[PDB]
């Protein structure tokens, strides 16, 4: 009947690769670069907007950094609309865990479930994968500041600093050079902005094409998503403007 | 199979199955046109009975949807009766749920929306028909609303459908450009039926016998279809200028 | 067994000049047996305060639920929910269970971060919104609270005064109810700050 | 492009549904079968090829009844015909259960039509491989109908389908000339046997068995019955005479 | 509760009292029992208070969407059909007893609905516990062809009869007037005959009267 | 409630009282218990107002759809749809309906459907709490093939008696006349029919 | 009315639970441990309707054990008691609700604080210094209200508990065949074997 | 045939249903089996097939009620499915109506069951042929079932490989065996002869011959093994 | 006889492209031009009512559509897709917001909700993406005025101004020149008419142009009085006359 038009989206290549996962990764590699760097006292999220016009409003725009929770945030690389689906199920799961145990969800358990969902679209149901990769920046009362990455396959791994989207072999090579285990938050901020300015497919790096967020240490943890002006400021302070 | 077989986009951005569906609307080689009087609505459609073995009374493409709505179909009879039943149902349900009679335009919109669906869901083919709805609406006055396999619908000063659609439309355009109004300013529906048969003849370049036509009239009170004998009466008058 | 008369307790909220106050007893019992004197019945989600009386397991659940809902609300709207809105959220949440309802009687109280207007409201167990401008009572001592409120209350009390009045209202009502008492807590709420005082009362 | 005739609900670029047209081919390869409408009823007749003298005579009946007043006959894939008839029986029961009156013949036509049209809507089914002639007497006349795999159907004065359809149609068009003032139930039975015999010459290869049924307000009280016994032989005779 | 509806020569008016009661305790001295279903279709509810506003909002919500779909002004008969079929589906367990009125492109209309889903037509209606006191007034003064000013007064006097003579009603009079050509005018507390006399004393307390055990500031900013 | 339907030479007439009670309070004193399901097919409602209204509304739907497809329905067909709904739903309905209609072949026909869902075709039928008091009178006064004026008078006197003895019946007397001429409505007020 | 008692001293939490099981007229068992270990530093005791009591317990057990292995981590006592309350609160509106009450005592190896939790079959949850379920509170709360100090040693707690048990033996109609006592502290769960 | 034979939901451009035709090919590879009837009895003869010298002989005949049974040629599983459905209908008729299921009516039900699996995607036609015999209120009956759905009443016939031999023979012997009334041993003898015209390099043995009979006062009985010696 | 298409009709190609989304965009590009402009005290959205027969009655078809009393939508691409999205959008603003909070949704959230519906046509079984882009403009109390664009992929972004459809590149460039952050509403209406003027070829008047504004509240359009705090509606479609009246001042 209809079996003629089924592109089998959950099948193996003769080499044991997952066609749609690999192709989905190809999709993601043309997405604005996003970087995550974990300092000894904080975490930094920075990513690049590929969508930019004079008339685009940036005060009211979000495209890459999303708040999951008071203590967890994600940098998105890929189909932003696929990302929002995945975000809300995650935003909910976090609230379900809070309701059940009266504790905030530990960072890995949320990342594990979100990757568990992705993995599913990989093995059954005949749907296409989510064209999305996530950098998770979170803090919890057991492992502290944490940095994770997940992709369309549903695999996740933890990082001292990592990049997703466009030009990651370039950016990842730069992060390997200048990253030190003992960095503070403001170092990582500069390592982050200075890596993007060297890998941008654009002319120069301006505030109107960045999103930026830092989670750092009163005895609790604040989560800050910079406004256009705050980014412009940080860009001069480090001398890129 | 191709983007040619099911209702999915081609790289041009086209739904070939909607286009080929349109082609099937002419597969009957029958034309129809509808005009508005002061307080009535008339539709005319050709009647071609080529088989001496057929019962001419059962060969019709004009349907009585409700007490107030008439519908004339351009296209193959099976899809046309399929559409006709569904509308008769939708109109009865509307009355039960909402307590007044379903307006001509609303039914058109409702059938157009159903058409849209077969345009997007892959397992249903479009229907190869174009639906011409006529009523004297209790709020809007005389009304003509049309639907096609693309899910399009709109209302018309007057309209025509079929293989010589273009000549009939351009014919009727000119007459309204000369008269400077959007309707036949005639208080008898019999005269409006004559106008219709007349300007029909003039554009097809063919004379009609009482068995070549099929006529439906919509008044405030009801929608009725003419008999071969009521038609012969009209033609006689046309023959006397 | 009337589920409203198992655990007991009361909540009351009223309005003054550019302020609102909301208070509650601390008792939780099982029928005659006093079980806890630390069962607070007033919660907050951002700058919106919510007290609940009734079956204690439902009080807990409704609090856990409105946290869950208001949390998601802040994430999606990027503002904190306002008292007017939240009242609608409580109302529809209650009625969603019209035929198996939570045995609770909520009181909402807060000041609108934008308009500045003080706001209070109460509901029945299935969502009907009583939005009085003066005072709202709830619990096993509502009748007493209605008599205390209808006299002790005048409009526009200053926070320091609103405190005295609401406190005397709560305390004296609970002292005529076998199911309320064992402590009390009063929230006085201004646009900028919120003070919480524990009152001293009979322990019997 | 090419490819447009492998799934069912597919429009070809010239607006056709080839799978329905291919279904007609199965119909055309079927036995010839006809219907004649008369002054107060309908007659049905069909050709039963005697594949082999091993078939029991009289005993592989092809005309089916629906309710008590409707007759159905078809040409093509026989098991599809039974299916459609089964559906017709259900559809006639539903109508009577709610409305009490037995289903009027045109209302029954649309029940069948709508269902058959339904099987041209999806590539998860194939069209019906039968054209079906049916009819009966209702609260205001006799009605004869024919229904194609497309779901198309119209009311007829007389109808034919199958291998011998062209002889039948030609012979039926003749019938509307001599005897135009009206055709009586009894003459229509006789004429039916003639036409089946004449139409059989495009299948002269095998011997065959005639089967006629009728539904006459005056001769059956409006109920559908089989022409058997003596009246049957008289019509078989009338066929032999008029063919020689 | 006491609610009424009264037809006049070119419209329809509905009125209601303002008392809501749990058993014998007044829970709201100024409930608002008149509901908007569409701009020109208002509806007065008696019975289970949550059930009236729940059911009037559901139909109202749906009526709004129906209005946008058909590009037409909503009709009272459509509220009436949608309400009654809903109440009927629930076999009486939704204790809504409603008087629905409004003007639409077909005229002015006055209906009532009972919790089990039966409906009435009339020129004057009352529902609620004060049903009978109001109707005594209505049956004693209604005439065909009232004027907007007569009809408002008749409707308002009928609610009064309930307020005074029914313990289940009621503090003030809410009225809403739907004239054919015009907007609906909704007169909240059109009549307030029950102002509390000034109390004999102020019970403002000396500051410090209340014995406090602990004190602390609460944090709101995250 | 008192409702009846009577066939006569020219067709059929339905008549009813106008009183619906909640307890002993007259909730509505001019209710219209004669309900239209099709051009010349009407019914008389008795039992649950909610239930009977819901049934009539649904029958009217089924007959409108029928008409769309198969033309005018017979009075018998309308009685079948009522009977179907009422029998299949007997455990949740308190509905007693009289179905009355006209065509040219049969002129007037009357079908009564009491609690339970049976159907009974009769020359006339009575029903409603007040019917019990006029079984004797109607049986002694009905005649087949009366005139319109005779029939209205028969119905008028019968119901007046029902209304007189039954506290549940009263108000005005409504009739609907279904003949080949069309649909006539009649009303009679107390100051008239009480003096009868 | 089994005996479920609990007291939270300064360095530990102590659970005492009646040893008797009576089916109607005979005492079937006198050595019943109305306790399940939810994890190395969290212990739950229970009393209520038959079968429901252990089924619920073992279900909560296997659930906490599953969490422990999956996260290689031991849930806090607060969180276990929250998972348990949620489970009971679901049951209470289900078809057949669990008829079970529980005390939960655990040592929070992260806060280095003991904790005691009382939750009824309705999902009513409270944190207490001492608690009981059923009728046991009626005799013992007056003793505990009096002698209880937040800084008591485990040994002081045991003594205070012994008093409660003797008051229960004096004034309570049922022979509950004594209690089993268990302590939960920084080092886990041990069972006091000599309680005379 | 090339592009139009991947399922039962595709017509050929000439009107054929290859999936059904390929199903018939399965019958042709099945072993021969014969049925014939007089006015008083109806008989089945089947040639059972073995795999090795070491294997059994695949059974070919299945009783459906006391008055009805069949023989199979083709995919033996599908006969199980179809014969089991036939047992259910025979049984329904008995229980609900206290009525033995007419052979004619079993035939109708079979046709309809099979036709479902020529309009259904994801299904397949039945790959087996069935000869059905029985004695009902209208006498002896023999039916032939084809996976197309076509069920036919005959005096005799044969299906399976080389079946033409017996089929041809029955066409000659027709007028003779119709008349074999009140003598069942003589109708079986007739059948055993008919089936012989389809052997090639094999003769009927006790191990491969299988015979069923039914008729007036003779409930459907199956003879195998030593019981069939009588007839060789 | 059932939706046996349980599998996605939109899949990744080896190049990483989601073919069917791209093609949907193609269809949007063919669509008639539409545009929206944000001012300091209002927003404006306009498109061309290019009838497909002079016998069609252009007014019987609104390409500008009220979503809530404070939100309007216009589009470019396949109308029939847009139409069922306006229906779905109006319902969601009730079911997922009004019936829950007693308020209408704020612009960003409703845009988000429509976005979700389109995302799903990009991944669910047996369906094609939508063949439209939407420009939605509206006003809520805590965000003020706003303008968002929604694409067949499900992505949205907020604009000061933009245009979609046929003459988008021309009109986008035209808008970047004439737009400032101090425009009053009447000013943007002007710039709106001018940008549309370039993209339009036949007649250009108030019967061939559709144009609506999100601005001040029109209590004259409320339908009822007596509730002083019910303001609205901020959406308003311009009349045929109001368009011509401003066309002379062109
Ligand atoms: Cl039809
Ligand atoms: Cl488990
Ligand atoms: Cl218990
Ligand atoms: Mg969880
Ligand atoms: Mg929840
Ligand atoms: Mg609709
Ligand atoms: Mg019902």
């Amino acid at each position: 009947g209809s079996r003629r038009y089924d592109s089998r989206t959950t099948i193996f290549s003769p080499e044991g690769r997952l066609y749609q996962v690999e192709y989905a990764l190809e999709s993601i590699s043309h997405a604005g670069t996003a970087i995550g760097i974990m300092a000894s006292d904080g975490i930094v999220l920075a990513a690049e907007r590929k969508v930019t016009s004079t008339l685009l409003e940036q005060d009211t725009s979000t495209e890459k950094l999303y708040k999951l929770n008071d203590k967890i945030a994600v940098a998105v690389a890929g189909l932003t609309a696929d990302a929002e689906i995945l975000i809300n199920t995650a935003r909910i799961h976090a609230q379900n865990y809070l309701k059940t145990y009266n504790e905030d969800i530990p960072v890995e358990i949320l990342v594990r479930r979100l990757s568990d969902i992705k993995q599913g679209y990989t093995q059954h149901g005949g749907l296409r994968p989510f064209g999305v990769s996530f950098i998770y920046a979170g803090y919890d009362d057991r492992y502290g500041y944490q940095l994770y990455t997940s992709n369309p396959s549903g695999n996740y791994t933890g990082w001292k600093a990592i990049s997703v989207g466009a030009n990651t072999s370039a950016a990842q090579t730069l992060l390997q050079m200048d990253y030190k285990d003992d960095m503070k938050v403001d170092d990582a901020i500069e390592l982050a902005l200075k890596t993007l300015s060297k890998t941008t497919d654009s002319s120069a790096l301006t505030y109107d094409r960045l999103e930026f967020a830092t989670i750092r240490k009163d005895g609790e943890v604040y989560q800050k998503i910079f406004k256009p002006q705050e980014i412009k400021d940080i860009l001069v302070k480090t001398g890129i403007t | 199979g191709y983007d040619r077989h099911i209702t999915i986009f081609s790289p041009e951005g086209r739904l070939y199955q909607v286009e080929y569906a349109f082609k099937a609307t002419n597969q009957t080689n029958i034309n129809s046109l509808a005009v508005r009087g002061k307080d009535c609505t008339v539709v005319i459609s050709q009647k071609k009975v080529p088989d001496k073995l057929l019962d001419p009374t059962t060969v019709s493409y004009i349907f009585c949807i409700s007490r107030t709505i008439g519908m004339v179909v351009n296209g193959p009879i099976p899809d046309a009766r399929n559409a006709a039943l569904r509308a008769k149902a939708e109109a009865a349900e509307f009355r039960y749920k909402y307590g007044y009679d379903m307006p001509c335009d609303v039914l058109a919109k409702r059938m157009a929306n159903l058409s849209q669906i077969y345009t997007q869901r892959a397992y249903m083919r479009p229907l190869g028909v174009i639906l011409t709805f006529v009523s004297v609406d209790e709020e809007l006055g005389p009304s003509i609303y049309k639907t096609d396999p693309a899910g399009y619908y709109v209302g018309y000063k007057a309209t025509a459908t079929g293989p010589k659609q273009q000549e009939i439309t351009t014919n009727l355009e000119n007459h309204f450009k000369k008269s400077k109004i959007d309707h036949i300013n005639e208080e008898s529906w019999e005269k409006v039926v004559e106008f219709a048969i007349t300007h029909m003849i003039d554009a097809l370049g063919t004379e009609f016998s009482k068995n070549d036509l099929e006529v439906g009239v919509a008044t405030k009170d009801k929608f009725f279809t003419l008999s071969a004998e009521n038609i012969e009466e009209r033609l006689v008058a046309i023959a006397e200028q | 067994s009337d589920p409203s008369s198992i655990n007991g307790g009361i909540v009351v909220a009223m309005t003054g000049k550019d302020c609102v106050a909301i208070a509650c007893d601390l008792r939780l019992g099982s029928q005659s047996l006093g079980v806890s004197n630390k069962f607070e019945k007033i919660f907050h989600y951002g700058h919106v305060f919510l007290g609940i009386t009734g079956l204690a397991t439902d009080v807990t659940t409704l609090n856990e639920m409105f946290r869950y809902k208001t949390n998601l609300y802040k994430l999606k709207e990027e503002r904190a929910i306002e008292p007017e809105t939240f009242t609608q959220l409580v109302s529809s949440s209650l009625y969603e269970r019209r035929f198996g309802p939570y045995f609770v009687g909520p009181v909402v109280a807060g000041i609108n971060s934008k308009s500045g207007k003080p706001f209070i409201a109460g509901f029945d167990l299935i969502g009907c919104i009583d939005e009085a401008k003066d005072f709202i009572v709830s619990g096993t001592a509502s009748d007493q609270l209605f008599g205390m409120c209808e006299s002790l209350y005048e409009p526009n009390l200053e926070p320091e005064d609103l405190f005295e009045t609401i406190s005397q209202a709560l305390l004296n009502a609970a002292d005529r109810d076998a199911l309320s008492g064992w402590g009390a807590v009063v929230y006085i709420i201004k646009k900028d700050e919120v003070v919480k005082r524990y009152l001293k009362m009979r322990q019997d | 492009g090419t490819g447009y005739d492998l799934s069912n609900s597919v429009f070809s670029p010239d607006g056709r549904n080839f799978q329905v047209e291919y279904a007609v081919k199965a119909v055309e390869n079927g036995t010839t079968s006809i219907g004649i409408k008369c002054n107060d009823g309908v007659v049905f007749a069909v050709e039963k090829l005697i594949t082999s003298k091993l078939l029991v005579p009289q005993k592989n009946v092809k005309i089916q009844v629906v309710d008590r007043h409707i007759g159905c006959v078809y040409s093509g894939l026989i098991p599809d015909g039974r299916h459609l008839v089964n559906r017709g029986r259900e559809e006639a029961a539903s109508f009577k259960k709610l409305y009490k009156t037995p289903i009027p013949i045109p209302a029954f036509a649309d029940r069948l039509g709508q269902y058959v049209q339904a099987h041209t809507l999806y590539n998860s089914v194939r069209p019906f491989g039968v054209s079906t002639i049916f009819g009966g007497v209702d609260k205001n006349g006799a009605h004869l109908y024919m229904l194609e795999p497309s779901g198309s159907y119209w009311g007829y004065k007389g109808a034919a389908t199958g291998k011998g359809r062209q002889s039948a149609k030609a012979e039926l068009e003749k019938l509307v000339d001599h005897h135009p003032e009206g055709l009586s139930a009894r003459e229509a039975v006789k004429q039916a046997a003639k036409i089946i015999y004449l139409a059989h010459e495009d299948n002269k290869e095998k011997d065959f068995e005639l089967e006629i049924s009728w539904c006459s307000l005056s001769e059956t009280n409006g109920l559908h019955k089989f022409v058997k016994g003596d009246l049957l032989q008289e019509a078989i005779d009338f066929a032999q005479k008029e063919i020689n | 509760t006491t609610i009424v509806g009264v037809k006049f020569n070119n419209g329809v008016v509905i009125a209601a009292d303002t008392r809501s009661t749990q058993g014998p305790i007044v829970a709201d001295k100024n409930c608002a029992k008149l509901h908007r279903i569409s701009p020109k279709i208002w509806c007065a509810g008696a019975g289970t208070a949550a059930d009236t506003e729940a059911v009037t909002q559901l139909i109202g919500s749906n009526i709004e969407l129906h209005s946008l779909y058909t590009s037409r002004e909503p009709r009272v008969v459509s509220a009436l059909q949608m309400l009654k079929q809903h109440l009927f589906k629930y076999q009486g367990h939704i204790g809504a007893y409603l008087i629905v009125a409004g003007v639409d492109p077909t005229g002015s209309h006055l209906f009532s609905i009972h919790a089990h889903g039966s409906t009435d037509v009339g020129y004057y209606l009352s529902l609620g516990s004060g049903s009978l006191a109001a109707m005594a007034v209505l049956e004693s003064h209604w005439k065909q062809d009232l004027t907007k000013e007569e009809a408002i007064k008749l409707a308002s006097d009928a609610i009064q009869a309930g307020i005074w003579n029914d313990l289940g009603s009621g503090s003030n009079v809410d009225v809403c007037v739907m004239e054919i050509g015009k907007d609906a005018e909704y007169l909240r507390n059109y009549l307030t005959p029950n102002v509390r006399e000034e109390k004999q004393k102020s019970y403002k307390f000396p500051r410090g009267t209340t014995a406090v055990l602990k004190e602390s500031i609460v944090n709101i900013c995250d | 409630t008192s409702i009846m339907a009577v066939t006569f030479k020219d067709g059929v007439i339905l008549g009813a009282d106008s009183r619906t009670t909640t307890g002993a309070y007259i909730a509505n004193r001019v209710t219209d218990k004669l309900t239209r399901v099709h051009d010349k097919i009407w019914c008389c409602r008795s039992g649950s107002a909610a239930d009977t209204q819901a049934i009539a509304d649904i029958v009217q739907y089924h007959l409108e759809l029928y008409t769309s497809q198969y033309g005018t329905p017979s009075t018998e067909t309308a009685a079948s749809v009522f009977k179907e709904l009422c029998y299949e739903n007997k455990d949740n309905l308190t509905a007693g309906i009289i179905v009355a209609g006209y065509d040219d072949k049969n002129k007037g026909e009357v079908y009564t459907i009491p609690l339970g869902g049976s159907v009974h075709k009769l020359p006339y039928a009575i029903a409603g709490s007040g019917s019990t008091f006029i079984y004797g009178y109607c049986d002694k006064n009905f005649r087949e093939n009366m005139s319109k004026e005779e029939t209205v008078d028969f119905i008028k006197h019968s119901l007046s008696q029902a209304i007189k003895w039954d506290g549940s019946s009263g108000g005005v007397i409504r009739m609907v006349v279904l003949t080949a001429a069309g649909v006539e409505r009649l009303i009679f007020y107390p100051d008239e029919y009480e003096q009868l | 009315m089994d005996i479920i008692l609990g007291i939270r001293v300064q360095d530990s939490v102590i659970l005492a639970s009646s040893k008797a099981v009576t089916r109607g007229i005979s005492v079937l068992k006198d050595s019943d441990d109305k306790t399940r270990q939810l994890s190395p530093h969290t212990l739950m005791s229970f009393a209520g309707e038959a079968g429901d009591t252990v089924q619920f317990a073992e279900y909560i057990q296997a659930n906490i054990q599953l969490y422990s292995i999956r996260e290689d981590y031991e849930l806090s006592p607060q969180a276990v008691s929250s998972f348990v309350r949620q489970e009971l609160a679901k049951s209470i509106r289900s078809r057949r609700p669990y008829q079970v009450n529980v005390l939960i005592g655990g040592y929070d190896k992260k806060k280095n604080k003991p904790e005691l939790y009382q939750i009824d079959y309705l999902g009513t949850k409270v944190e207490l210094p001492y608690g009981a379920h059923g009728y046991s509170g009626f005799y013992t709360f007056s003793l505990l209200d009096h002698h209880y100090r937040p800084d008591m040693t485990t040994e002081e707690g045991l003594d205070l508990l012994k008093l409660c048990v003797q008051e229960l033996e004096k004034r309570m109609p049922m022979d509950f065949k004594g209690v089993i006592v268990k302590i939960v502290d920084k080092d886990g769960i041990r069972q006091v074997d000599d309680f005379q | 045939r090339n592009n139009y034979d991947g399922d039962t939901v595709t017509f050929s451009p000439t009107g054929r249903l290859f999936q059904v035709e390929y199903a018939l090919e399965a019958i042709k590879q099945g072993s021969v089996t014969v049925g014939l009837r007089s006015n008083t009895h109806a008989v089945l003869v089947a040639l059972k097939r073995n795999a090795d010298e070491l294997s059994s002989y695949q059974k070919k005949i299945i009783k459906c009620d006391e008055h009805m049974g069949l023989s199979l040629a083709g995919l033996a599983p599908d006969a199980r499915v179809l014969s089991n459905y036939l047992r259910q209908q025979c049984n329904y008729s008995s229980l609900v109506f206290n009525r033995k299921l007419a052979v004619e009516r079993a035939g109708h039900l079979l046709c309809d069951k099979a036709q479902k699996n020529t309009q259904s995607y994801g299904g397949r036609p039945y790959g087996v042929g069935l000869l059905i015999i029985g004695y009902d209120k209208s006498g002896a009956h023999l039916l032939e079932f084809q996976p197309s759905g076509n069920v036919t009443e005959l005096y005799g016939t044969a299906i399976g490989a080389r079946s033409q031999g017996a089929k041809t023979y029955l066409e000659r012997t027709l007028d003779t065996f119709i008349k074999i009334d009140g003598n069942p041993d003589e109708l079986i003898k007739a059948g055993v002869e008919a089936i012989s015209q389809s052997l090639r390099d094999e003769s009927l043995t006790v191990d491969n011959l299988s015979i069923a009979i039914v008729g007036k006062d003779t409930p459907f009985t199956i003879y195998d093994g030593e019981a069939v010696a009588k007839y060789i | 006889m059932t939706d046996r298409y349980s599998f996605s009709l939109t899949t990744f190609s080896p190049s990483g492209k989601l073919g069917q989304i791209d093609y949907a965009l193609t269809a949007v590009k063919q669509g008639v031009t539409s545009l929206g402009i944000k001012a300091t005290n209002g927003v404006v959205i306009a498109t061309e009512k290019k009838s497909s027969s002079p016998l069609a009655m252009s007014e019987t078809l609104s390409k500008v559509s009220l979503l809530t009393p404070d939100i309007g939508a216009v589009y470019s691409g396949m109308g029939p897709d847009y139409r069922v999205l306006v229906d779905k959008s109006r319902k969601v603003a009730h079911t997922s917001y009004k019936r829950i909070y007693g308020e209408y949704p704020p612009t960003k959230l409703l845009v988000s909700e429509v976005a979700k519906i389109m995302q799903e046509a990009t991944q669910s079984g047996g369906v094609r993406p939508f063949g439209v882009s939407l420009l939605i403009a509206g006003h809520d109390e805590f965000n003020g005025f706003s303008l968002y664009q929604v694409d067949p992929s499900g992505s949205y972004f907020p604009w000061k101004a933009t245009a979609i459809g046929k003459g988008s590149v021309a009109a986008k460039t035209f808008l970047e020149k004439r737009w400032n952050d101090e425009l009053e509403l009447e000013d943007a209406i002007h710039i709106a008419l001018l940008t549309l003027k370039e993209s339009v070829e036949g007649e250009f008047n108030g019967d061939t142009i559709e144009l609506a504004i999100i601005g001040d509240e029109n209590p004259d359009l409320l339908g009822y009085t007596g509730i002083p705090t019910d303001k609205g509606p901020r959406f308003r479609k311009l009349t045929s006359q109001e368009i011509n009246d401003r066309l002379e001042a062109l």
